[PDB]
């Protein structure tokens, strides 16, 4: 499952978490099992503009 | 005290009873004896432990 | 206030909307202890400071 998100918003992608794209944008099971990768991507997804 | 031995078990009966009843106002290191008070007071992640 | 002398704030006598406080993007860390965030306005409280 790949999207993109703000710096202090990876916290939120984890079981038990509150928070605003835990609720209603991306939600985590309590018993989910796997790896959650994140890494800064401000070379690519980011404009002056 | 002619009919001790019978009020003896009488008594420990209800004892044992009366035991087993005051040990659900135990709390047993949670921060409440109560099950609603934690079930209305935490996530389920929190309020499973 | 400065924190060695830090300012305490009674409040009692309110009915209190915390889902302003939920649902406001403003706070870095909005982390509770002792009860879930999302109970707060589920449940009545008396001593209450900030």
């Amino acid at each position: 499952d790949s999207f993109v998100i703000r710096g202090d918003e990876v916290r939120q992608i984890a079981p038990g978490q509150t928070g605003n794209i835990a609720d209603y944008n991306y939600k985590l099971p309590d018993d989910f099992t796997g790896c959650v990768i994140a890494w800064n991507s401000n070379n690519l997804d980011s404009k002056v503009g | 005290s002619a009919l001790g031995k019978l009020q003896d078990v009488v008594n420990q009966n209800a004892q044992a009873l009366n035991t087993l009843v005051k040990q659900l106002s135990s709390n047993f290191g949670a921060i409440s004896s109560v099950l609603n008070d934690i079930l209305s007071r935490l996530d389920p992640p929190e309020a499973e432990v | 206030a400065s924190v060695y002398a830090w300012n305490r704030k009674r409040i009692s006598n309110c009915v209190a909307d915390y889902s302003v406080l939920y649902n406001s993007a403003s706070f870095s860390t909005f982390k509770c202890y002792g009860v879930s965030p999302t109970k707060l306005n589920d449940l009545c409280f008396t001593n209450v400071y900030a």
